[PDB]
């Protein structure tokens, strides 16, 4: 049987709670402009 | 400790001989393999850190050596190892830079087995993962020095047992 | 992107 | 004829590898010539100060200290001794002082064992002499740990091997007798090897009073 | 904690040393209240000059509250 | 416990334990079973605990549930959470003993070495000790909540 | 050094559990007994020199320990011999707070008999002034709490011979 | 450490008695060798250096230990070997001045053995160069002086042995 | 003992004995049946010197015999007596030895520790050491009183 | 070596050699063999290296070969030429290590004590090297002298 | 730290001359004063308790110094001030042995006035102590020796200002 | 002087001089009268003793007076007269302190390093002590030349 | 006080 501390002891915790990944960003270093888009607090 | 030239520089002045020709050949020889060591070392250090991980990651998680009862269980102690393992990684690269192992039977392996019997700590385990290092430093520094880093490893897992 | 297991390696 | 003087430079017999090997490696560890003094001679350097403070923390404490500490409590230390308001004596001190120190070196051992371990750690030997585990343990049964530590950094011994601005080293005394080999027997230990006493006390010749 | 802060100008007798000195030589430290007679004397006895004594930190006069 | 922390650090001065250190141990003593109560509320609760702060967290770090992140897929979830019970057992044991020698000699002496091999970001291992604390406090009175609160603290303030 | 309440959450922690039933149990037994040892470490520490020298005066005093040739003799052993005591008592007072010799066992006990055996020290007179110890001790404590006492003054004695 | 006069004195401590006509009967016996003491100490110092020159010459140099290899091999091994057949020689003058050999077990004997057996000091050259050292200091003090030192140089040796 | 005393400082300095201590060392062994004498005249008096000392002292110092004192009643003023008796003693030791470490070692090292412990006033101890000295001094001409006395007052000193 | 110097170095401070120290060590295997060849031509003359040298060494110090003197005779002569041969086989071990680490470790540490208890002139023997390096310089091209002077010149500092 | 003698030799070697008659004089003259000098400092060192105590008894006792609000007020201070005159005394004792007052810049008056300036320790009540020091030892000592401790005592008063 | 001495040593245990110290400085200022005598001799003897161990040191070592030598010419030979002048002097400074404290304080602590620095052979300076020592020691008795040796004998071991 |  699975003993203490095993991680498979909360598999079905960690479907239950079926966390929602970020959707895959769209980001491109190539469209930034650096020295305009760092903040200048 | 000794590298091997002052290795071979000793066991002349022991016999009391000017370095012959095969001295001097097995001086030719470390002079030779200077460059491959230089450049085996240079890539394990910036890549200490992964290579433990990945060591770490594919002989001693999710076993029952990190969990309660394990060895490895607390963080104190999965500190305390993955510190070994780094012990290990950065000596067996001077003795490989040295291409002589004398700095591990000096500054590694003096007391070691007694020190694990001590505390417990599974030598068993222990030499997995550092084999598990040797497998994860020899694909970065290639076949060649892979194979030079594996003697070193080598001899402190037989030193373990 | 790699999916990381539980499991122990073999 | 083969010359004379090269005759008489001349080794007996053929010699194997083991006896080669022997003879390689007789007398005092080539340790006592290959190693590093961390000498803080400038303040400036700050990756020289970062390389003595790290060499400091594994005289006093026998290794790096990160897997033994959840954070740093050395910071304001390392701040003091960065910016030239205390010196090494003062740093090593601190470090001797501390509830981490106190954790390592005097909680799991008797003061028999605190004793040996404090002179290893902070005067580079073991105790002398049954005068210096008589003066060390009353330090420990009436004022305690700190007092200890401020005993050893600060005595004149300390300052004439180590001074203001090194930090402490193995060392490898000749004289007195015993020192020598006990001093080996404490460094040739790793860090927890055993609970074992190197020197529970020195055996009297003679008895005063009995 | 009363700390002082001094100087001390402590010179070399018995060798001349080759490597840098000054650091240990001419230096001005902070010492714990409780260690400043032993420090002190210590000074003396090797030959240095305490040019400058300061109460850093801590009051004079105190009775309670020393920390 | 709180009479061990009191004990070495008498004995790292030679001297018996001072009027405070006894009064602190008396105290804890009479107080032991409001101590073993909270701990008997969090051992009971602990599946909601750490699933309802397992969920919290993640939707306020979504990214570490997302591609390249730490917690990234099921079963690296199911390690978190297994992580997030870790550390609800060890409050447990903080307040039972009165002292916090065995959350941090078992969870965070050397903790920093671990999760920064495992690359685990360790802002977000506190963050889920706040959502534990919060699930928890709503299980109890304010005054048991207040307590085990203290506990929460300790470990988000050393983790932080 | 664990006191039992340590013990009884390292029991579990080992085992990589929350405390049962039975677990609380011997928490609250110990829990139980807090105003036992509390007070009875209170006396103590306010009778420390007053325990020793009447442990002293009935146990090695006027004896041949103390006359010429006995290692009691000459002020620098006398003062030794009162330094030890002052030692058992205030780790046995420890032992007793905690519930748990292993305080005694760490900073008392280990290499102690080395220790005693290169000085010449006598163990059994030792044990006698324990024991002495311990009678004055309960005399002082109450019946109860010198109860307790005995049991850690006992645990030294044992742990001498 | 304990002289001739202090093994008297101690001698009669330990039964707790004052010094009666026999004890002053061995302290008289001392005193009346004091000068003969004395200026052999003065004789022996002036010549130090050449005693360990002469015992060294006869006993130690066209050897094993001094071709290379051997364990005076090297200057600093020499220069160390030098260094402890001074100690040997100092030691032995001041326990024949004390008339007493305790300061040879307490400050040359202790740890002596455990020294050299880890360093690989070959210990029957030592006791040679040592009988060597005791020849040349009998030929410079007499016969009745040499005597005296030499008992307590072959207590060294015996140490050693 | 002046041999083993010049001995060990000529060790300290990793030194043969120095011109200086030979002479003095010569000088003790030739003045050696002088000094014999004066002990065996301490101790053949030293029934009388303690007696008569013990005597003043009581005279001197009456509250420590009397109730409350730690040396009321026969049995303890006995002890004050054997113990002034063990003082005499010691001081014969370093008239013949021309050196203090015989009495230093044996009654001197911890002397505080040993009376404080007893309840004993020291400073007393001090007194009837001080009274044992004008007792022996009167039983010897003036130059061997003199010798005598410098062991004395190094007792005195010690304890005061 | 370079090599057992650097990782003394790192050791001390565990840490991986730097960039800078491998470089070192690169540049050092790539002139070991200029280094080797060096090596090669003294050890190829050693026996004319101290034959002439010790001649050379005899006729400006007369003294020390004749009777009276320290090499007088033909057996204490060897034995002179025979030291000149320790030292000119160190010279080679310090060629090819690049380093005078083995010229120190083997014949200098402690030389002073030695020459004084064997009544050498210690000033004769830093002159009988500076004669083999003047001999072994008449051996080699002018870099190549230049390069092994360095190793003869460490040697007669420390005999001076 | 420099005695009579070594003062002489020094005058006469900072300016690179022998020492002439006046030189021999000023050795003379402290020779003849030895007896004298070793006489007092034996007197000093077996009453240096007592001349503290009846000195602060004097001076500093029952007054607004150790009452609250004194400097000497608190056993901790009280103490502290103890020690202070018992070095005060011991260092007189060695001056006027040597017979010069170097050890006492050196070993007293090195930074103790800015010491005492910076904790508030009022240098007034400091040197009556002192001079209640010179009292006390001069009623011991007769009055040639009293003098002369008295002139070291003094030199340590006008030190502190 | 022994007087500093026993300061410094009793001044180490923050204790007064013990009776045998105080006996040993008072043995030292009874010897004074001798001391006195000796340094008297030596001074009044200065010039005639320089002038002999000069001449005597530059037959034994005519190098050094000869062209290359450090003391050639009449006025380095003059410079090296005075030196021996000064290490004479500071004999009898040493006679007349019973210690060779103020030697080694004025001309023996880094005597390697100047000298060095000049191009003077040290074992020639050790030698022209040895003829000073000679010819003074013919002009006095046995004992005064036996006490003065061991100041000659210091700065020539230093000197080796 | 007794010490019988
Ligand atoms: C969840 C809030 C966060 C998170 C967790 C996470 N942890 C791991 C892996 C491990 N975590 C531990 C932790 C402990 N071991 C102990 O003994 C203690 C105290 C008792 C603790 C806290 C260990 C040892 C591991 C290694 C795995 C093993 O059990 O063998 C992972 C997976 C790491 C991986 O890539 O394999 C994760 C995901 N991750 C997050 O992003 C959250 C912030
Ligand atoms: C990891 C793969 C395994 C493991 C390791 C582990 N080690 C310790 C404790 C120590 N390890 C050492 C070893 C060394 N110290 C050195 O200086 C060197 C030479 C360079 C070596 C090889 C030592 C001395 C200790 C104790 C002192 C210290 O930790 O600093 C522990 C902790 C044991 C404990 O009870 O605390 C652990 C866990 N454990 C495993 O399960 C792995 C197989
Ligand atoms: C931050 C708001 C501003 C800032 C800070 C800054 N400080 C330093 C250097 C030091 N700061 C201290 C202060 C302390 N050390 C202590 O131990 C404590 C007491 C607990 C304090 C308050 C000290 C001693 C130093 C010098 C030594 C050291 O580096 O620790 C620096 C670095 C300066 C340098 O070049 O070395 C900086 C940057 N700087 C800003 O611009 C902020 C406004
Ligand atoms: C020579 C031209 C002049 C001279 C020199 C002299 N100096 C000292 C003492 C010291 N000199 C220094 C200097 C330094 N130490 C360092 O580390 C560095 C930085 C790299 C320097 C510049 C120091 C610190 C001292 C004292 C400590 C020591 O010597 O180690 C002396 C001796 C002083 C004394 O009385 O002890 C002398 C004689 N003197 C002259 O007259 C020349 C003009
Ligand atoms: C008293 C009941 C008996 C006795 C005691 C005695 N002990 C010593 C010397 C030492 N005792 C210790 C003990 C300890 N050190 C520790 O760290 C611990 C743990 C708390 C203990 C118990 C040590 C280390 C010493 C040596 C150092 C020292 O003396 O301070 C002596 C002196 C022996 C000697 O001749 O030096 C004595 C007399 N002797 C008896 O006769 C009693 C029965
Ligand atoms: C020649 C230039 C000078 C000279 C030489 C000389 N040496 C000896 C005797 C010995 N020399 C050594 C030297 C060494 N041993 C080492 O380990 C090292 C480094 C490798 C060295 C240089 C030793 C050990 C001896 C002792 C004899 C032995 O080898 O066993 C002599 C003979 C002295 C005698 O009286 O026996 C001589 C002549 N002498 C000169 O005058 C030259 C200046
Ligand atoms: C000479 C006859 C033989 C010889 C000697 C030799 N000794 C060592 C090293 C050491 N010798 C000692 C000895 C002592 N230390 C003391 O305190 C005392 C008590 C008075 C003694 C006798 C020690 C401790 C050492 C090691 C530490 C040190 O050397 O400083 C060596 C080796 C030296 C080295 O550096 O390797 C040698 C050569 N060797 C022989 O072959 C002779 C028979
Ligand atoms: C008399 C001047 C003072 C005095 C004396 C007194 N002493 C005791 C008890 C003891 N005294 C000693 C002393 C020594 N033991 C040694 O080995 C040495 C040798 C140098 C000494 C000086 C000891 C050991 C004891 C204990 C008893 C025993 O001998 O076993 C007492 C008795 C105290 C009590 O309550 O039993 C007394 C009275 N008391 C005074 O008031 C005088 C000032
Ligand atoms: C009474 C129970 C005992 C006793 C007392 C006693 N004390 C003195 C003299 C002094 N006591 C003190 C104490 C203190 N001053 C402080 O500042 C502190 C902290 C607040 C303390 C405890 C001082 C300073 C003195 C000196 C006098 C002065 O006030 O300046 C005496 C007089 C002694 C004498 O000879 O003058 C006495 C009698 N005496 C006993 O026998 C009791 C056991
Ligand atoms: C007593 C007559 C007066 C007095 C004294 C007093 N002093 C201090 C504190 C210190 N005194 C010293 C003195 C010295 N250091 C030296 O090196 C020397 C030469 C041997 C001397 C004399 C020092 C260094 C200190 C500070 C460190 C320490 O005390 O350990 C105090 C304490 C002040 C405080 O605030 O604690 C006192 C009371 N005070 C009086 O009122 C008397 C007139």
């Amino acid at each position: 049987k699975l003993t203490a501390g095993n991680p498979m002891n909360f598999l079905g915790m960690a479907r239950s709670i079926n966390p929602a990944a970020n959707t895959i960003p769209k980001v491109s270093a190539q469209n930034i402009n650096i020295e305009a888009s760092v903040p200048r607090r | 400790m000794q590298d091997a030239i002052t290795a071979v520089i000793n066991s002349a002045d022991v016999q009391g001989k000017y370095l012959d020709g095969a001295a001097m050949d097995k001086l030719k020889s470390y002079f030779a393999s200077g460059e491959l060591r230089v450049r085996a070392a240079s890539v394990i250090s910036a890549n200490a850190a992964t290579i433990v991980k990945e060591a770490v990651a594919k002989s001693l998680l999710y076993s029952d050596v990190t969990r309660p009862g394990g060895n490895m269980y607390t963080t104190r102690r999965y500190a305390a190892c993955i510190r070994d393992l780094d012990y290990y990684l950065r000596y067996a690269t001077y003795a490989m830079l040295a291409g002589d192992a004398s700095i591990l039977d000096e500054r590694v392996l003096n007391g070691l087995k007694e020190t694990y019997n001590s505390l417990g700590v599974p030598i068993s385990s222990t030499v997995q993962a550092i084999q598990a290092i040797k497998e994860v430093t020899a694909s970065l520094v290639g076949a060649d020095a892979g194979k030079e880093m594996g003697v070193y490893l080598d001899y402190i897992c037989s030193g373990l047992s | 992107n790699e999916v990381r297991r539980f499991i122990p390696q073999e | 004829v083969t010359p004379r003087f090269v005759e008489l430079g001349q080794v007996s017999a053929i010699r194997t590898e083991p006896e080669i090997a022997y003879r390689s490696n007789q007398g005092v560890t080539r340790q006592r010539q290959q190693t590093k003094v961390f000498k803080l001679v400038s303040t400036y350097d700050k990756v020289a100060v970062k390389n003595a403070i790290r060499a400091a923390y594994r005289q006093v404490f026998e290794r790096d200290l990160e897997p033994y500490i959840i954070n740093s409590e050395f910071t304001a230390l390392e701040s003091k001794l960065s910016n030239n308001e205390i010196n090494v004596k003062e740093f090593i001190e601190g470090l001797g002082t501390s509830e981490l120190y106190m954790k390592e070196f005097y909680a799991p051992y008797p003061n028999t064992k605190v004793i040996e371990m404090g002179t290893k750690h902070f005067l580079g030997r073991a105790p002398l002499n049954q005068k210096e585990i008589q003066q060390y343990n009353q330090i420990l049964a009436s004022q305690g740990l700190k007092a200890f530590i401020g005993a050893m950094v600060n005595g004149m011994e300390y300052l004439q091997t180590f001074g203001e601005d090194t930090v402490p080293y193995r060392r490898f005394p000749t004289l007195p007798a015993a020192n020598f080999p006990n001093t080996e027997r404490l460094y040739n230990k790793l860090t927890k090897q055993d609970k074992e006493l190197v020197v529970p006390s020195f055996t009297p010749v003679v008895k005063v009073g009995g | 904690m009363r700390m002082f802060r001094i100087t001390a100008c402590v010179p070399s007798q018995t060798r001349i040393r080759t490597q840098r000195e000054l650091q240990n030589t001419y230096f001005t430290k902070l010492v714990p209240y409780d260690n400043w007679f032993r420090e002190q004397q210590r000074i003396m006895k090797m030959g240095g000059k305490i040019v400058k004594v300061e109460l850093a930190t801590g009051r004079p006069g105190t009775n309670a509250g020393l920390a | 416990s709180i009479v061990t922390k009191s004990i070495v650090n008498a004995d790292a001065e030679a001297r018996y334990l001072s009027p405070g250190e006894l009064d602190r141990i008396k105290a804890f003593v009479t107080g032991g079973a409001a101590r073993l109560r909270i701990a008997e509320t969090l051992t009971g609760s602990r599946e909601t605990i750490v699933k309802q702060a397992g969920d919290r967290l993640f939707q306020k770090r979504p990214d570490i549930v997302s591609p390249g992140g730490n917690a990234y897929g099921e079963e690296m979830t199911a390690t978190c959470l297994r992580d997030m019970d870790y550390y609800l057992r060890l409050v447990t044991y903080g307040v039972v003993s009165g002292d916090v020698t065995p959350i941090e000699e078992i969870g965070l002496v050397g903790v920093r070495e671990m999760y920064r091999s495992l690359g685990t970001p360790i802002e977000a291992v506190a963050q889920s000790v706040r959502e534990m604390k919060e699930v928890a406090s709503g299980l109890m009175s304010s005054d048991d909540a207040a307590e085990a609160s203290a506990y929460f603290d300790f470990v988000i303030g050393k983790m932080s």
